[PDB]
RNA sequence: CGGUCCGGCCGGGAACUCAAAGGAGACUGCCAGUGAUAAACUGGAGGAAGGUGGGGAUGACGUCAAGUCAUCAUGGCCCUUACGACCAGGGCUACACACGUGCUACAAUGGCGCAUACAAAGAGAAGCGACCUCGCGAGAGCAAGCGGACCUCAUAAAGUGCGUCGUAGUCCGGAUUGGAGUCUGCAACUCGACUCCAUGAAGUCGGAAUCGCUAGUAAUCGUGGAUCAGAAUGCCACGGUG
């Protein structure tokens, strides 16, 4: 049976798609680490899938597109979420307790002009 | 062959004036295309607020134009050749183009 | 005037859900770079490993308690002259100041590594000497005179 | 208002446009010879480069509403100050002060 | 092997001693050394024989050190008697580099301290 | 899913980013605790999430014996053998003395060299200028696409990596003084850019004393535009790390 599930988080938009039955990782047509190497925080998108372990019984395949390498991360990891909570009835409970159905929205601020700093305003004191 | 063009200042009175085309397009036509919204193009500029004074903060403007392609199917003498002549688009600026 | 402000968790470390970790790695990022941390993260612990290290069940988090912050301060006032009082920190703090202390005391002489004068702090971490602990007690000879008109 | 600097600006950019807005090719051809080590053109070159009333040089736009050489915007033909001018009376089309 | 200076670090660099002697240095050293085929990778002092004498008259094609650390300080001697920006100041201590002297001339009076 | 300059490239799909109009959602409304069985807060519950929702435009009266006639008018004073205007040069880059704001190195947890990942937002038909070059290089040479969701400015830099350098107060920092140049203009003495080969200096975050921010904020590194003979450390947006 095929289970999707869609995120979004700090201007990445992401799409995955499970099915049962022994398999591997993939994201953007190639793997974990031929891109997202770099860096040392990639496994928040393992937090919820934990609870059907590292692709040992079932096949995993990621898209995703813009944002930086931890905005690409929270957007996969809420898609796993959206996926997993119809994987089965008593994960729609844990996945929801875990709070990982919880999004992160902000990623600026707003003028309010002038300030050349934005929300630093120049040295008062002094003389 | 020929092409339209509807440009605007104004995301709604544009929307009003496609309606318009689309009825243009089909009184004595069948055929109609899906409008497309299209990414909105933003100029910005920055000045001195006031003739006297206020040295620490400039003023800042934007400025935003909505266009639409809309897209006539069959641009038939008597759908478009008096529009080509004569527009009667208020509001709005409608090009047409070969 | 009343600051208490909002409510900030911050998040786990991604390998093994670490509180701990996640913010020290906040106390040795500068320039806004996390990555010059992880250079020094667990690489301290495994050169504690070339040494004396023993144990590793808590990795540094008892260093942290062996060395013991007791001495801060804080300023009352009526008006012009002020009067210096010492507080009783919550273990929130206690720890947030040892964070600093340790990698402080590392940094006093400059030499290579930050990871290997980080590991020769750890193994003091056991008996804890002169730098960290001479200037506490210094200034804990006012302790209580600092106490007695309240 | 001083209106000898509008004086500069009708036999400067309102003069140049036909004449110094592509020239350079008219002293480029001292430096078009045969060989090297060789001349054939000598002190011609100060004829060539005679002109003093008119350059590529000098040339300021000036705001064409106020005079004024600085606060001039080119895709309003108006000054920092007409801006806001013609935009608090509403009588310059597309531009809005506010609530974006 | 050497072919300037006096002494050089045995293999630590072969551009030691051919650097920093006007004319040549932190750039033509290399290209200078390559005409023997000496590189900054697997470093060695050996030289076979026969291979030192052209490459020791390559250094050579050119005046090195104070012969040609003249010329550095004769613009300041070849203008100097004119009553003109650069004839007056160089034969009094004055400023000549586009230095705002409103504020901080005082530099000329000395040390600082 | 069919064909393939193997290219979302072309058919084609409408799922999915996104670009965008329209509905739903949040009212202190529910419950506890305090407290005029008051009003109102604090806490709990739901959900993607509240508690001026998070944020914009925000400016009631009266303002200091306060600024601006150099944005524009205008009462008065005064000049016109000029406090004009048309030119050639100057001064605005005098410092005898009195005060500040930046930015870069002061390092090692770093630099230097050489490869490599990611955009976001503007600007572009006498313009943005690819490709390939001639040369040590600035520059110069030829010329396509492009009216810009269809080309160009433009291999973003921090970061990721491999060699290499090391406490010597730095053969680091490369200012500065020369040499060889390339261009712009009537013309580069002072007082113009940009390039190649030499040159070689102060400097361990500081002394009385003292700043800004509770979040995409403070901290830190790149991108773009207007002004445009040749040249901003000037003036404003955009993004990564956080």
């Amino acid at each position: 049976n095929q289970y999707y599930g869609t995120g979004r988080r700090k201007s990445s938009a992401a799409r995955v798609f499970i099915k049962p039955g022994n398999g591997k990782i993939v994201i953007n047509q190639r793997s974990l680490e031929q891109y997202f190497g770099r860096e040392t925080a990639r496994m928040v998108v393992r937090q919820p899938l934990e609870l059907v372990d590292m692709v040992e019984k079932l096949d995993l395949y990621i898209t995703v597109k813009g944002g930086g390498i931890s905005g690409q991360a929270g957007a996969i990891r809420h898609g796993i979420t959206r996926a997993l909570m119809e994987y089965d009835e008593s994960l729609r409970s844990e996945l929801r307790k875990a709070g990982f159905v919880t999004r992160d929205a902000r990623q600026v601020e707003r003028k309010k002009v002038g300030l050349r700093k934005a929300r630093r305003r120049p040295q008062f004191s002094k003389r | 062959r020929i092409r339209i063009r509807l440009k605007a200042f104004d995301h709604r009175l544009i929307d009003q004036a496609t309606a318009e085309i689309v009825e243009t397009a089909k009184r004595t036509g069948a055929q109609v295309r899906g409008p497309i919204p299209l990414p909105t193009r933003k100029e910005r500029f920055t000045v001195l607020i006031s003739p006297h004074v206020n040295k620490d903060a400039r003023d800042q403007y934007e400025i935003r134009t909505h266009l639409r392609l809309v897209d006539i199917v069959e641009p038939t003498e008597k759908t478009v050749d008096a529009l080509m002549r004569l527009d009667l688009a208020a509001g709005v600026d409608v090009q047409i183009s070969l | 005037r009343r600051r208490v402000i909002g409510q900030r968790k911050i998040l786990p470390d991604p390998k093994f859900g670490s509180e701990l970790l996640a913010k020290f790695v906040n106390i040795l990022m500068v320039d806004g770079k996390k990555s010059t941390a992880e250079s020094i993260v667990y690489s301290a612990l495994e050169t504690l490993a070339q040494r004396s290290g023993k144990s590793e069940l808590e990795a540094f988090e008892v260093a942290l308690e062996n060395v013991r912050p007791t001495v801060e301060v804080k300023s009352r006032r009526v008006g012009g002259s002020t009067y210096q009082v010492p507080v009783e920190v919550r273990p929130v703090r206690r720890n947030a100041l040892a964070m600093r202390w340790i990698v402080e005391a590392a940094r006093k002489r400059g030499d290579k590594s930050m990871a290997l004068r980080l590991a020769n702090e750890l193994s003091d971490a056991a008996e804890n000497k002169g730098t960290a602990v001479k200037k506490r007690e210094d200034v804990h000879r006012m302790a209580e005179a600092n106490k007695a008109f309240a | 208002a001083k209106q000898s600097m509008k004086a500069r600006e009708v036999k400067r950019v309102a003069l140049a446009d036909k004449y110094f807005a592509k020239r350079a090719e008219l002293k480029a051809i001292i430096s078009d010879v045969n060989a090297s080590d060789e001349d054939r053109w000598n002190a011609v070159l100060k004829l060539q480069t005679l002109p003093r009333d008119s350059s590529p040089s000098r040339q300021r736009n000036r705001c064409r509403q106020t005079g004024r050489p600085h606060g001039f915007l080119r895709k309003f033909g108006l000054s920092r100050i007409k801006v806001r001018e013609a935009a608090m009376r509403g009588e310059i089309p597309g531009l809005k002060k506010a609530s974006w | 092997a050497r072919i300037a200076g006096i002494n050089i670090p045995d293999h630590k660099h072969a551009v030691i001693a051919l650097t920093s002697i006007y004319g040549v240095g932190k750039t033509r050293s290399k290209a200078i050394l390559a005409a023997a085929g000496i590189a900054e990778d697997v470093k060695i002092s050996e030289l076979s024989e026969g291979q030192i004498d052209t490459l020791r008259d390559e250094v050579a094609k050119f005046v090195v050190e104070g012969d040609l650390r003249r010329e550095i300080s004769m613009s300041i001697k070849r203008l100097m008697d004119l009553g003109c920006y650069r004839g007056l100041r160089h034969r009094r201590g004055l400023p000549v580099r586009g230095q705002r002297t409103k504020t901080n001339a005082r530099t000329r009076k000395g040390p600082r301290k």
